[PDB]
């Protein structure tokens, strides 16, 4: 019920800016802090700053002073983080996260509800959708879905609109010649395929793309 | 700034075992009038947002399993996992919620130990729509094995090949605690069609004899 | 995670209101009621209570369906939506607290000096600034501490005034009590009832604390009703004793500490000191409740268009600059006007607030219930009392008349300015459940 909507990915050119959005629902937006958190690949979590959505009071981590600007829009229950003059250092996953306030007290609180995070990628041009190729061949049958030639990250592969999720392997993306390739595997009994249907749905939010592939022998 | 220090770096535990993760702060997190310790614990599964487990040192967040217990005061804190479960595989981060800027520890990685398992190997011919598009890639899935160490041998007509291979390992499985691996041999349509025998050989600690999967282009 | 506010019981809420009511009437404006009402003061308290119960008819009906720390501002927004009327009324509500602080400042000085001192425009201002600034500083060290003592202070002063009643009923002069019948004394009694509308100001502290009260739909209407009846009987029970133990003209002379002197003829100095001490703490707890419970809530509401879901009531929990502004204009009203002035402006501000609440009850009568006949009747009565108060100042102290008229315009003007700059709006978030909770 309580959730924070973040776009999956953002591609931006060096030197440019992004306004990352965090849409709140399920609770009164202005009664809680909004925090923002940076996570680079293979690293820990770094707290960027805070905003009181009621009066737009801000407090920043010194390391991000002049780098990030926090604003809200009260009517739309949306918190924004603007990142300025983007470098290779700024490409990372950025989380928005709720924090209980409790005015007039000495209590500070951690972050209870988080967005899924926006993976920001700082690169020069070339957003491209994926090419999706099916992988079809006793007792169990393994089927696959190949996701090739896409930029930037990331994609999500779902099987039979989510219903098949038990035996699912999501293989991490690898970069080759400026383009990403990843894989997804699913395992079903031999009595459930080729009848009934097995389908991989592949989503690439950076290009607003969704591709379905039915697996057939 | 308050420096947060976590220990140990990583630990490998089998299901049901007990572990104690420690977190240290450079300053006391105890509010002298409140009598409360401003320390939180989080869980981050690979590719997911951090999930709040414990706050104010010892209060479990709603919906969090009883297996997680926080304690300590001042500068020294503890998260006990009394009985690690398959799903618990992740990074565990402590965070002081005492004073801005709020700071996290570097984390403790938990991986699951289990019995050795042999990989299920599946080879896949380049898709019809793949070759009728320019390139051609042969995929080999090695599924549900332990431990994570594994090797794929590609053979073109029975002879070694490793030029256009891409190797990818999944994160540990949150259900059966196994690993899975993807190996992709990418060729040009031209070079793919000038050969017949395509072979994928899987070598794993569980056996000195490699598991072999093959297909011929004329079938 | 789930946060939860510290919630008040019915009697803690009743005590809170009874405290501010007694501190504002018994120990503050009693001297202004001696001059204007005279021997007809017990009737003045009854008549003012009648007005209060007619307003209570609207408050109790609205407060049983509409739960909000915004108080009357929720009722008004549920009725006439968001606009400059609603916005000006929220600032007016904050002003009602501001001017009350001035009223308590004067009342405190009126019992402080005749206890320890000369009485003059400078000495008064010194005692006034000193007590306001102490409560302004109390935010940073002990506003919570005094707040925990409030319930005890109320119980003690009720026993102090309780002995004052029954011990006075042995040494009464029944000839001085008997109600006057002369037109100028009767009209004087009616004119006093207009200034003594503020004597039942418990509406504010209860409704501004309604979301911090256990079972608010039940206990807010009950608190308002029980609280008026307790003080009404206390007012009358005390008023008879004071007049029937000291000549009224001596009470008009010793106005600032009316009840201090009135105890001497039948209790001695042991009684004098008790009433003096009992007065100071009565006003103290009334100020603490008015600033830390009322003014703080009303300020943030007028500033933001909504209130925080979780906050500590007994401190200035948000927008600290407002604490100093509230304290400043609190002195600016105690410097210019005298006790009659402050009291007259207070009642005028409260009546306009009540008038719009009765109007809100009428607009929403299909939702909240009640008889249309009683609502219409209550509106006319309150309107007449308001006009009587304005007519009185027009001829007695025209400076106060302009002081009242300027306030309503100044509040209306500031609202136009504020809504232009900040664009602040009032939303139903004031009374609509937060979905997570």
């Amino acid at each position: 019920q309580v959730q924070l909507l973040q776009p999956g990915a953002e591609l931006v050119k060096p030197g440019a800016s992004v306004k990352l959005s965090c849409k709140a629902s399920g609770y009164t937006f202005t009664s809680y802090w909004m925090y923002w958190v940076k996570q680079r690949p293979g690293q820990g979590l770094e707290w960027i700053g805070e905003i009181d959505p009621s009066d737009s009071y801000t407090n920043y981590n010194q390391n991000f002073k002049g780098k990030a600007t926090l604003t809200v829009d009260k009517s739309s229950s949306t918190a924004f983080m603007q990142l300025s003059s983007l470098t290779s250092q700024d490409s990372a996953v950025y989380f928005c996260a709720r924090s209980p306030h409790y005015y007039g007290t000495t209590y500070n609180y951690p972050m209870d509800y988080w967005g899924q995070g926006t993976s920001v990628t700082v690169s020069s041009a070339k957003t491209t959708p994926p090419s999706v190729y099916p992988l079809a061949p006793g007792s169990s049958v393994t089927l696959g879905c190949l996701v090739k030639g896409y930029f930037p990250e990331s994609v999500t592969v779902t099987w039979n609109s989510g219903s098949l999720s038990s035996s699912v392997h999501t293989f991490p993306a690898l970069l080759q010649s400026g383009l990403y390739t990843m894989s997804s595997s699913v395992t079903v009994p031999s009595s459930t395929w080729p009848s009934q249907t097995v389908t991989c749905s592949v989503a690439h939010p950076a290009s607003s793309t969704t591709v379905d592939k039915k697996l057939e022998p | 700034d308050i420096v947060m220090t976590q220990s140990p770096s990583s630990l490998a535990m089998s299901v049901g075992q007990k572990v104690t993760l420690s977190c240290k702060s450079s300053q006391s997190l105890l509010n002298t009038s409140n009598q409360k310790n401003y320390l939180a614990w989080y869980q981050q599964k690979p590719g997911q947002s951090p999930k709040l487990l414990v706050y104010f040192a010892s209060t479990r967040e709603s919906g969090v399993p009883d297996r997680f217990i926080g304690s300590g005061s001042g500068t020294d804190f503890t998260l006990t996992i009394s009985s690690v479960q398959a799903e618990d595989l992740s990074d565990f981060f402590c965070q002081q919620h005492y004073s801005t800027p709020y700071t996290f520890g570097g984390g403790t990685k938990l991986e699951i130990k289990r019995a050795d398992a042999a990989p299920t190997v599946s080879i896949f011919p380049p898709s019809s729509e793949q070759l009728t598009s320019g390139g051609a890639s042969v995929v080999c899935f090695l599924n549900n094995f332990y431990p994570k160490d594994i090797n794929v041998k590609w053979k073109i007509d029975g002879s070694e090949r490793q030029n256009g291979v891409l190797n990818s390992w999944t994160d540990q499985d949150s259900k059966d605690s196994t690993y899975s691996m993807s190996s992709t041999l990418t060729l040009t349509k031209d070079e793919y069609e000038r050969h017949n025998s395509y072979t994928c050989e899987a070598t794993h600690k569980t056996s000195t004899s490699p598991i072999v999967k093959s297909f011929n282009r004329n079938e | 995670m789930e946060l939860k506010n510290k919630k008040l019981s019915l009697w803690e809420a009743v005590s809170m209101a009874v405290g501010v009511m007694i501190g504002a009437s018994i120990f503050s404006i009693f001297g202004v009621g001696a001059k204007i009402a005279g021997r007809n003061l017990p009737e003045t308290f009854i008549l003012s209570g009648i007005y209060a119960l007619l307003v209570a008819y609207s408050y109790t009906k609205l407060g049983a369906k509409i739960v909000s720390n915004a108080g009357p501002i929720a009722f008004i927004h549920k009725a006439i939506g968001d606009n400059i009327i609603t916005g000006a009324l929220s600032i007016l509500l904050w002003m009602s607290y501001v001017i009350s602080i001035a009223l308590f400042a004067k009342g405190f000085a009126g019992y402080f000096l005749p206890l320890i001192a000369p009485i003059n425009t400078f000495n008064i201002a010194i005692t006034e600034i000193g007590i306001v600034a102490f409560f302004t500083a109390l935010n940073f060290f002990g506003s919570k501490a005094v707040g925990r003592a409030e319930f005890f202070i109320v119980l003690v002063k009720l026993l102090i005034l309780g002995l004052f009643i029954f011990a006075g009923l042995i040494t009464i002069h029944p000839s001085y009590v008997i109600p006057d019948l002369a037109p100028s004394a009767v009209s004087g009694m009616i004119f006093a009832s207009a200034i003594f509308f503020l004597s039942y100001m418990g509406f504010g502290v209860i409704t501004n604390a309604s979301e911090h009260i256990e079972n608010p739909k039940k206990n807010v209407p009950r608190a308002i009703f029980i609280s008026i009846l307790i003080v009404m009987f206390v007012y009358v029970g005390v008023a008879i004793s004071a007049i029937g133990n000291l000549p009224i003209d001596e009470l008009i002379k010793a106005s600032e500490n009316a009840l201090a002197v009135a105890a001497k003829p039948f209790l001695g100095n042991l009684g004098f000191l008790l009433i003096s001490i009992g007065a100071l703490f009565s006003i103290s707890s009334a100020m603490n409740a008015t600033i830390y419970g009322g003014a703080n809530v009303a300020y943030s509401l007028a500033k933001d268009g909504e209130l925080p879901e979780f906050f500590e009531r007994k401190v200035w929990f948000k927008s600290t600059e407002g604490l100093y502004i509230t304290s400043a204009l609190g002195v600016l009203f105690a410097l210019l006007f005298n006790m009659e002035g402050v009291a007259s402006i207070t009642s005028a501000v409260f009546m306009v607030i009540y008038l719009f609440v009765i109007l809100s009850h009428y607009i929403l009568i299909d939702e909240v219930g009640g008889r249309k006949e009683i609502v219409i009747f209550s509106f006319i009565v309150v309107l007449g009392v308001f006009l009587l108060l304005l007519y009185y100042q027009w001829i007695t102290n025209r400076f106060v008349f302009y002081g009242i008229i300027a306030t309503f315009i100044g509040v209306l003007i500031f609202e136009i300015i504020y809504r232009k700059v900040t664009k602040r709006t009032f939303s139903n978030n004031m009374y609509v459940k937060s979905l997570e909770s």
